[PDB]
């Protein structure tokens, strides 16, 4: 399954609500995860199962979507949330990732 | 008969503005409220069939909520086609009634 | 030899073919076969449930802790195993079959399993 | 879906208004639907006139219930409004409409509680000529 | 230091919707049902409080579906009346007719194919005015003759309700509410386990609930939302009101051949004088029963509220009148003589005129209709009125009117005390027992 | 709870490289471990995984060339990258799978924990 | 809680005695029962244990083939039948409550109630 | 007490009537529904028997395991479970943890346990 | 999910694949249009019960791994334990042993459990 | 290899409603012979 993530050049202020979306070339039910990668750092898993949040991740992050249409919503984009976000499916082998959305500070 | 006061009675807005419309019932209607958009010359088109549940075919920009006697309709970003008279209507018993209607004009 | 071949044999000799009979219990013109298949399955499962609740699951010959009551049959072993068939036995004790089953349910599971449940701590 | 009003666009004072609403989708014979008559006077909001239930019973607006007759023919897929003693105050666009009250999930697909289908409406004017 | 212990056979269940089957001791095909248990096992569940909801009871929708499916399988092999959809030449019957029956029956002649498919013959039959619609003049057609497929019911298949017990598959159980004051929703502190429901007669009627069960202590007023005047109110009586219904006409029947092996059953003629069908109730018993209903109504709507009964506001004939099947003969009785009273907060009998029609549309479906064959002789039924279906006008005085039409309420009025649950015998719990 | 990569570096178009990864805060005996690589112009790509029972899975592009292995006694994951090719340039990250419902060792491929990654350059 | 032994106290060597014990003040069927023996000049010795239902009996090896412990939960009575009594069996016998619990109860590996021990002399 | 008679009883008291419920799990229009009811009853019975098989509980109504109880599933003591709670209340309490427990029963025993018995019976 | 991991070990060695026996076990049981569905459901039930009956007859009821008293005959397969458990998968093994499967099953019934149960009947006798 | 009646998932009434799960289990090291014409 190929994953397309957009927008690739999102920018926002430290107080804005943002939404990053992606599309699967095939329906994958809810077999999707979202990751956060700081420059020079290990990616962190934020969301699994499309709608489920990991322990250690604040309620600020929320996932939604099913089938082919998925999104990640950040209710308030604090300074620690400017990172490359990735869309990843595990519905069919091999695992695949989207190209990533780099969230910039205006 | 359950009476409804709908407010504002007339609202001017531009494209891109947030529009909020409120209905006040005289008695609790137990979330049995539907919102409609009536363009001049046409029958009202149903927007929301519950307080919050959107009618199939209606753009996602429309939403609503409420409880008791206090219900609202929100248009997240007004478009060039979202003009006309908006109505609230309760189906909690009979008679079924409509609010006075709020005309959304162009600023 | 073969399915029910031992039916005319004595109970002792007939007890050696339990798999011969057991293996033949599971295996217009369309719905009759589906009902026949469902019936075979339900009868099989009712007998397996009885074996389960008596602590005899997975066995064709199962020893119990229920004593034999002479009121059910006062024959000795020679006249049951060597000089009698299973059809005759089934006829002779049919009136007591449910009594025996009740006793098997009570002492071979309800009491025994709670005793084993307690012996697993002490 | 398609609800088609048909009938006279003219009634003289003290005569009876008789409108037919034809239903094209076979939902007229299905449960938990209500077939309503609603009128909108020019410059006014909308007034519910009454409805006939899927069960065959009717409900009327208390201000009009002494004059309003609502009936239906299932086989022809039509429902009727007969409003007696028409006067100048009854001039309005008369619409037929449909809503569902599938409170316990009878249908496999969700139905709308609001009036999700309307006809085009007949503008009825009361005038001796 | 506790360990997981697996227990199989725990008395645990959850709400479920499953396929229920029929037991019985005909349209309803009761011959296809399993025999009932001659000694039913109703098991009281002490200290078990269950939540019931008669308006969300999936047994009502399953019963409704089964009743319709049985109706159709019982009509599928019966004679179609498509060849009868011809122009009728009808005149008025005048022979020994009283004033109340003038115009109710018409003597209609028509051209019908004879036993051979080439030649045609002239035949005639009597029809009720409710089955005859003018074409444009004495020229008439059957009602909904060209817009629906009219199927003749087989005269040998009875329409008499036979109690149907609904039985649950093994692994499932039906729980019964034994609380005599249960109003249809909420907790029931006295619950029992039943394999199957009592015998529920598939009585099809409107306005009045005929036959069936009675309230154990006081008249019960049950509604989904008593404050919502768009919902129906089911009234369950403590004691029955007897209703005596008759069709006082010694009718004959004619067999008109339609094709090989099949006949149309025509109304023939009437022996003796022609009188209108009617139902009687005791006036004192009915008034007492309404007094009880009013006492119970003045618990929700206030102690000083005037309770008024009125007839149906309109709609389909099946709803405006009290419709019922009396020996296969379909009666449509005028109940305005029963619901005509004002109750202030401070021997004889009532006769209800009834009309008869042979072409009916049960279940309010499009394109299907059934022709009720004539029944010869004089019809008499004695039924128990066990409850009412009422609506409230809503919009100091609360006016109540009879309603009906949706047959699910008739079944709901019997299934209100039952819910289907599924058994979950496999559970786990901590013990000190280690493997 | 961290993963720290070592090894990597520069290798020839037909040579070999060994990668290592040390686990710290989790139990490196019940975890399914995966090498995932990020090429500068492609994004994250899964390379290989080894479960707690020692069974390995490979991506089609690396099967037959890469060997993934674990040594539970050192809390260490390693990758033997044989016959490395120019398309193998990437930062290689080790990752741990979220523990879910028992699957008999079959991975879920949800990467619960990631390491900083070690660069690999082929030239 | 009240526990009273009603058994005998003098037997000849090789003879047999039965010691009954009555209990009140608690539900008899909810507790395991034990017999504990104390020789006139010695400390306490555990002799036997019976569970709360009566189906499981345990004995000290020195009496395992000679003593029978039984309980009647309808008459709230515990009893110990001692055959082939030895000179070494002279002791006070206490019908102590406790010593084990069911799997559904907390572990009662102690004797919480004692009372009026019967003195048995073998001679 | 008959079928489900113990539903309002405490878990302890209800555990002695397991056979009462177990016996009642197996036993055009009205024909089809009867066959569907029979097939459904068989499938659900066997689904439970399949789980008992996988956990090593085949042929038993009370089955002890090698899976310890995790206090996060419930922190109640035995006197608050077996003596003062019904099975319906317990099922309400253990809902979110049923699949975790079942997965552990499947993995920690009758899989690892059978391999261990396979090795123990080797010598 | 119950489906998760189903047949994942199919390409694994026989030893490694023997650690997933519950994964492939838990997924074995769960108008003419209606009749076709009932036949599929009944067939799944019949196949499950036939395999469980065979396990019962062999004395392996309730077990995923069951040890027997039937010696292995080198005429069935002369491979050693490393070749079978470490260097081969179960599909390859099945292909090799399918010609001898009915012989082995016949021995499992005839050469042990019928004799073992009749002997256990006599050991619990004393 | 086997031939058996298959049932339909969907999201008619001859099919099963609620859609199938898309999830698939990869069979590592499994090479399987296919024949689309048989
Ligand atoms: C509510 O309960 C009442 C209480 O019984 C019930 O009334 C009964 O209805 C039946 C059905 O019509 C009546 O039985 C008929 O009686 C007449 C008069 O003698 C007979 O001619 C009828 O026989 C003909 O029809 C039969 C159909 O099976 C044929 O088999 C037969 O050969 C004849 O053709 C038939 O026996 C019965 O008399 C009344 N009882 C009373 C006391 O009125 C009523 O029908 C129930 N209502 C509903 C809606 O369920
Ligand atoms: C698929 O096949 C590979 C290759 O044989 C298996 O892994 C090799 O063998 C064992 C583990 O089975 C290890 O000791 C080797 O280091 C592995 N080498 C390589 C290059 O993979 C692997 O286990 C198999 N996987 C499955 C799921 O069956
Ligand atoms: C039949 O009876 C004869 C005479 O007792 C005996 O020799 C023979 O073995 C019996 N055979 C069977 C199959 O019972
Ligand atoms: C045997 O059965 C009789 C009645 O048939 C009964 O009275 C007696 O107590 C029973 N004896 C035993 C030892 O079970
Ligand atoms: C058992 O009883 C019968 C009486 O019919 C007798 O002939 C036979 O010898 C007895 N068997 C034994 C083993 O004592
Ligand atoms: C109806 O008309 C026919 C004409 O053929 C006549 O024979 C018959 O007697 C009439 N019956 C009645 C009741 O008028
Ligand atoms: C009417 O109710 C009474 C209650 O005593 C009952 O005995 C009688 O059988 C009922 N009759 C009918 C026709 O239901
Ligand atoms: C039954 O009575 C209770 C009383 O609390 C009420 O809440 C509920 O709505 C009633 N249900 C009905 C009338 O269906
Ligand atoms: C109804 O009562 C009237 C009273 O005049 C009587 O003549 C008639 O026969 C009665 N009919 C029935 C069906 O009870
Ligand atoms: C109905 O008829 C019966 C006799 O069949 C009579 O005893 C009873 O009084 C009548 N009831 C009414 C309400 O007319
Ligand atoms: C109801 O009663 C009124 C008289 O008050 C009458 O005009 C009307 O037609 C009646 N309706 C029905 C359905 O009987
Ligand atoms: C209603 O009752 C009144 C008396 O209160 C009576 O005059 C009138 O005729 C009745 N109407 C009907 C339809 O029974
Ligand atoms: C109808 O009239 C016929 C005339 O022959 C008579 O024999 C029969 O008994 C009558 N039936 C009834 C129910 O009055
Ligand atoms: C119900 O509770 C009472 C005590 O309140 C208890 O005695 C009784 O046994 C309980 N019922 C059941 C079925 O356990
Ligand atoms: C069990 O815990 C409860 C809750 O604190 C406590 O009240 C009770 O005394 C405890 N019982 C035992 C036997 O520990
Ligand atoms: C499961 O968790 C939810 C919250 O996510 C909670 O509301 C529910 O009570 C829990 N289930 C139990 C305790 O059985
Ligand atoms: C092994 O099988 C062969 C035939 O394949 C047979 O001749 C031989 O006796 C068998 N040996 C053993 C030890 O089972
Ligand atoms: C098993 O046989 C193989 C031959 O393929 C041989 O290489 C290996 O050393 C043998 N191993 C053992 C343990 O016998
Ligand atoms: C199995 O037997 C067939 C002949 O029936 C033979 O062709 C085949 O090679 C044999 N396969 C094995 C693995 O022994």
């Amino acid at each position: 399954v190929q994953m397309t993530q957009s927008p690739s050049s999102l920018s926002a202020s430290v107080g804005d609500k943002v939404s990053i979306t992606c599309r699967a070339s095939q329906g994958i039910a809810d077999a999707l995860a979202w990751y956060q990668q700081k420059p020079g750092k290990a990616p962190k898993l934020l969301i699994y199962g499309a709608s489920n949040l990991e322990s250690g991740v604040p309620s600020r992050f929320s996932g939604s979507g099913s089938g082919t249409d998925f999104s990640l919503t950040i209710s308030s984009l604090q300074a620690e949330d400017f990172a490359v976000y990735y869309c990843q499916q595990r519905n069919s082998h091999p695992p695949t990732f989207g190209q990533g959305t780099r969230v910039e500070v205006k | 008969d359950i009476q409804m006061t709908q407010s504002p009675s007339s609202l001017s807005a531009s494209v891109g503005d947030r529009v909020t419309i409120t209905c006040r019932t005289s008695e609790n209607v137990n979330n049995c409220l539907n919102w409609y958009q009536q363009k001049p010359g046409k029958a009202p088109k149903l927007l929301i069939y519950r307080t919050s549940t959107l009618q199939r075919g209606v753009p996602s920009r429309f939403s609503g909520t409420g409880s008791g006697t206090d219900y609202t309709l929100t248009i997240s970003s007004l478009q060039s086609e979202d003009f006309g008279t908006y109505y609230c209507q309760h189906y909690y018993g009979t008679p079924l009634t409509f609010g006075g209607g709020t005309m959304v004009d162009i600023k | 030899l073969g399915f029910l071949g031992a039916a005319g044999s004595t109970m002792g000799a007939a007890s050696m073919t339990l798999t011969v009979q057991a293996r033949n219990l599971l295996s217009v013109w369309g719905i009759k076969q589906l009902q026949a298949r469902v019936l075979a399955v339900e009868r099989y499962l009712r007998d397996q449930q009885l074996l389960g609740i008596w602590g005899c699951s997975g066995k064709l010959i199962c020893c119990t802790n229920v004593p034999w009551n002479s009121s059910w049959s006062n024959r000795n072993l020679s006249e049951i195993w060597d000089n009698m068939t299973w059809l005759q036995w089934d006829k002779e004790i049919s009136n007591y079959t449910q009594i025996i089953y009740g006793l098997l349910e009570e002492s071979q599971n309800q009491q025994e399993k709670n005793e084993q449940d307690l012996l697993a701590l002490d | 879906v398609q609800l088609q009003e048909s009938g006279p666009g003219r009634v003289k004072p003290s005569e009876t208004l008789s409108l037919t609403c034809a239903v094209s989708d076979d939902s007229f014979g299905s449960s938990y639907f209500y077939w309503s008559w609603i009128r909108q006077a020019p410059g006014k909001g909308l007034e519910w006139i009454g409805y006939i239930a899927y069960s065959g019973g009717v409900r009327y607006n208390p201000s009009l219930s002494s004059r309003v007759t609502i009936s239906r023919n299932i086989h022809e897929r039509q429902f009727y409004l007969r409003l007696t003693s028409m006067t100048a105050a009854d001039t309005a666009v008369y619409y037929c409409a449909r809503h569902c009250e599938d409170d316990y999930g009878y249908y496999s697909a969700a139905q709308s509680y609001g009036l999700d289908s309307w006809g085009q409406g007949i503008a009825v004017t009361v005038s001796p000529s | 230091n506790l360990w997981v212990t697996v227990y199989y056979g725990v008395p645990v269940w959850k709400d479920a919707e499953t396929t229920l089957f029929c037991a019985s001791d005909n349209v309803w095909a009761t011959h296809a049902c399993v025999p009932t248990d001659p000694n039913p096992q109703e098991i009281h569940l002490e200290n078990v409080t269950e939540e019931f909801n008669m308006w969300k009871n999936n047994m009502v929708e399953q019963m409704h579906t089964d009743i319709i499916s049985l109706w159709d399988q019982s009509l599928k092999p019966c004679v179609k009346l498509t060849p009868l959809c011809v122009t009728l030449q009808c005149t008025n019957v005048t022979n020994n007719i009283t004033d109340d029956m003038r115009g109710e029956l018409k003597n209609c002649s028509f051209n019908m194919t004879t036993e051979l498919r080439d030649k045609r013959q002239k035949v005639h039959a009597l029809f009720y005015k409710l089955d005859i619609v003018p074409i444009n003049n004495t020229s008439y057609r059957l009602i909904n003759c060209n817009t629906a497929a009219i199927t003749q019911a087989c005269p040998k298949v009875s329409f008499e309700p036979i109690p149907i017990h609904y039985c649950a598959p093994a692994g499932f159980a039906i729980l019964k509410c034994k609380d005599k004051k249960f109003n249809g929703t909420g907790p029931c502190p006295s619950v029992s386990t039943v394999q199957c429901t009592h015998g529920i007669k598939p009585v099809v009627s409107t306005q009045l609930l005929l036959n069936g069960s009675l309230a154990e202590e006081e008249v019960m007023i049950r509604s989904k939302d008593i404050r919502n005047n768009a919902k129906n109110i089911l009234v369950q009586f403590n004691t029955p009101v007897q209703i005596n219904c008759t069709r006082p006409n010694n009718n004959t029947r004619k067999s008109i051949r339609i094709g090989p092996g099949q006949w149309f059953y025509a109304t023939g003629d009437i022996i003796g004088d022609i009188r209108q069908a009617h139902c009687n109730v005791s006036k004192a018993t009915w008034n007492e029963t309404l007094g009880k209903v009013v006492k119970q109504l003045r618990k929700h709507f206030g102690n000083n509220t005037i309770i008024r009964f009125a007839n149906s506001s309109g709609g389909d004939l099946e709803v405006t009148t009290h419709s019922f099947n009396c020996g296969g003969e379909f009666f449509y009785c005028d109940t305005s003589g029963l619901f005509n009273s004002t109750w202030i907060s401070n021997n004889d009998s009532i006769t209800l005129p009834c009309r008869i029609k042979q072409i009916i549309n049960m279940w309010q479906r499009i394109g299907q209709a059934m022709y009720a064959p004539p029944i010869q002789g004089v019809i008499r039924c004695v039924s128990n009125i066990t409850g009412l279906i009422l609506t409230r006008d809503g919009g100091t005085t609360e006016t109540f009117r009879p309603s009906g039409g949706d047959m699910r309420d008739n079944w709901r009025s019997e299934l209100y005390k039952y819910k289907v649950v599924k058994i979950e015998p496999l559970g786990v719990a901590p013990t000190r027992c280690k493997r | 709870v961290q993963l720290v990569e070592s090894g990597g570096g520069l290798a020839k178009p037909g040579g070999s490289l060994r990668l290592s990864c040390a686990a710290s805060g989790f139990t490196f005996s019940r975890s399914i471990m995966h090498w995932v690589r990020q090429a500068p112009g492609k994004g994250l790509e899964w390379v290989s995984t080894i479960n707690y029972a020692g069974s390995t899975y490979y991506a089609d592009s690396v099967r037959g060339r890469f060997v993934i292995s674990r040594d539970n006694s050192k809390n260490t994951l390693s990758l033997q990258m044989n016959s490395v090719r120019p398309e193998d340039r990437a930062v290689y990250h080790c990752a741990k799978d979220k523990e879910g419902y028992y699957s008999g060792g079959y991975p879920l491929w949800y990467f619960d924990l990631w390491g900083p990654g070690t660069p690999v350059t082929i030239s | 809680v009240q526990l009273v032994e009603t058994g005998g106290g003098l037997v000849q060597p090789g003879g047999s005695l039965k010691l009954s014990c009555r209990a009140s003040g608690y539900t008899f069927s909810s507790f395991a029962m034990s017999w504990v023996r104390q020789a006139p000049g010695k400390g306490l010795e555990w002799v036997s244990l019976i569970n709360d239902r009566g189906g499981l009996t345990f004995y000290v090896d020195s009496v395992k083939g000679r003593f029978t412990i039984s309980r009647d939960n309808s008459k709230n009575t515990l009893s110990l039948q001692m055959h082939s009594l030895r000179d070494g069996d002279t002791a006070v016998y206490y019908c102590a409550t406790g010593g084990m619990s069911s799997a559904l109860q907390s572990s009662k590996y102690y004797f919480d109630f004692w009372g009026q021990g019967a003195l048995v002399t073998v001679s």
